[PDB]
């Protein structure tokens, strides 16, 4: 799963 | 509400006190409570309420997740009953989110930071329920997070420089959407290297600590770029 | 109870699944619930019920240590008021797994293998409390705890080998509870050094799995005896 | 801290 900002 | 009672200050101090602890829940709630009192948030306070929520419906989020797989392969009701419990949970934890953005977070934020700040989290909070959405409430819930993540977009485009780690931060989470969610992965990568390369270009205006605030989140979207091409 | 209208088998699959999704505080809901049928905890679901338990008490602990390390530091009353919370939440779990074991888990548990696992878990939640204790309820909770061990002790070293895992697992809370609450780290020394050395000698009397099942609780005997002496 | 089991 891709990266997101948190 | 439970922390109607409690000082603002004290529900404050008491969320950092949560965040030190990792007591996600305590923090998520006091600063509900914070919110409800109807005066601004800081921006370290907006920073406070986005890690408590974004660490409750992140242990949901992947429960969920877990669940599912484990259902899917299945195809008793236990696996299907306790999926829709966590689903439920989380379900309710976005629309407390939402809720507090639009009862008055966002018509209240009277700059662009805290304004694109809502925005995205509005952007965020739908793309949540989408993951667990099903037909056409599905459409409904994917269009929601369109328009907030781009009238967050289009406000932080005029009014905040391409390194800005919330623009940057609103951007990588759209080009996430874009890709799981709406299945656009052309409009995702468009996203993703477009915001890259206009931070990059910018680097050379910043200061040794807004340098490491923003390469911090190129990293991230050189990290999904690398997933898709 | 809540979980009163919910079939034991699909309480015990649901705790399971919970597991798998790094649920604890539904994992432990969900044993309670089971418990509460009246009915014998086989060896895999006592296992449930302690994983479940141990992990939920396991994040209050190390909230209330940050929050009474700050809360010393110091020495307003926020501080002292969300450690109080942490606190007293804590307090009733242990206070909930102890009403399970007196009602009726330990009476009911009809061999030696069930009473002694059930009697390490009344030592370890009595330990949990006195560890919050002060004062003269501290003293009465350090005996209750010091007796719940004792028996299960005598129970253990009359009824299982000195390679069984929960005789074992048992040994090492006690000997931690000597060290850390009763200020008898002598006592801590002498039983870890005397359940490794008696552990290792009876080795060649298991299979590769039973081997690996003992060795991994004798490796915590060292790191203790490693850091006493 | 010493380890206990769990
Ligand atoms: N209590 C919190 N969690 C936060 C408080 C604040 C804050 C504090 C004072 C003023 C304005 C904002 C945050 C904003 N800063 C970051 O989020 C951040 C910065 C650098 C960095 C990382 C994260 C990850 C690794 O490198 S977060
Ligand atoms: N205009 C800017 N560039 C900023 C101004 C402030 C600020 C405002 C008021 C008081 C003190 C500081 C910032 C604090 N830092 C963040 O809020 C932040 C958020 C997310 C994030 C990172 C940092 C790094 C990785 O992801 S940044
Ligand atoms: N569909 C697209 N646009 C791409 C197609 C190709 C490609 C074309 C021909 C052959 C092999 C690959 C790309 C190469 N990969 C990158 O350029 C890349 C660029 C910037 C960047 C990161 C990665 C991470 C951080 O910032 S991108
Ligand atoms: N659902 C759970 N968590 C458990 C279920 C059972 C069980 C299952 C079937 C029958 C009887 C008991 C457990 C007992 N086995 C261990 O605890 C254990 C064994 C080896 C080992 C470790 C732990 C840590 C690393 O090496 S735990
Ligand atoms: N008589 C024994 N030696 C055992 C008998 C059984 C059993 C009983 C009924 C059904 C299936 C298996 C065991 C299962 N294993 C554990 O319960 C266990 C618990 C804690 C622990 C470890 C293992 C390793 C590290 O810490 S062990
Ligand atoms: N107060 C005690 N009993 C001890 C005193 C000393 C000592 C004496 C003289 C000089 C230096 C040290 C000990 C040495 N350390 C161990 O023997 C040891 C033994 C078994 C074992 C582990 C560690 C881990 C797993 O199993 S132990
Ligand atoms: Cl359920
Ligand atoms: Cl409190």
């Amino acid at each position: 799963r891709p990266s997101s900002w948190r | 509400g439970a922390m109607g009672s409690m000082e603002r200050a004290s529900l404050i101090q008491k969320a950092k006190l949560a965040e030190q602890a990792e007591r996600y829940e305590d923090m998520a709630a006091f600063m509900k409570g914070a919110v409800e009192k109807g005066e601004e948030l800081s921006c370290e306070e907006r920073n406070l309420l986005s890690v408590a929520y974004k660490n409750v419906v992140g242990g949901q989020r992947a429960a969920w997740r877990v669940l599912s797989s484990i259902e899917q392969k299945s195809n008793g009701p236990e696996v299907r009953e306790y999926r829709e419990k966590v689903e439920t949970e989380l379900q309710g934890v976005c629309d407390t989110v939402l809720g507090l953005l639009d009862s008055h977070l966002i018509k209240e934020a009277g700059d662009a930071e805290s304004r694109v700040f809502y925005l995205k989290m509005k952007g965020d909070y739908y793309r949540y329920l989408a993951e667990v959405a099903t037909g056409d409430d599905k459409k409904r819930i994917i269009d929601s997070a369109r328009s907030a993540y781009q009238e967050a977009m289009d406000i932080s485009k005029k009014e905040m420089p391409p390194t800005n780690p919330i623009r940057l931060g609103l951007a990588l989470n759209f080009s996430v959407f874009h890709y799981e969610i709406a299945n656009s992965p052309e409009e995702a990568i468009s996203l993703a290297k477009t915001t890259f390369d206009e931070a990059m270009a910018d680097l050379h205006t910043l200061s040794e600590d807004s340098y490491k605030d923003s390469t911090l989140i190129m990293q991230l979207l050189r990290d999904n770029l690398t997933l898709w091409t």
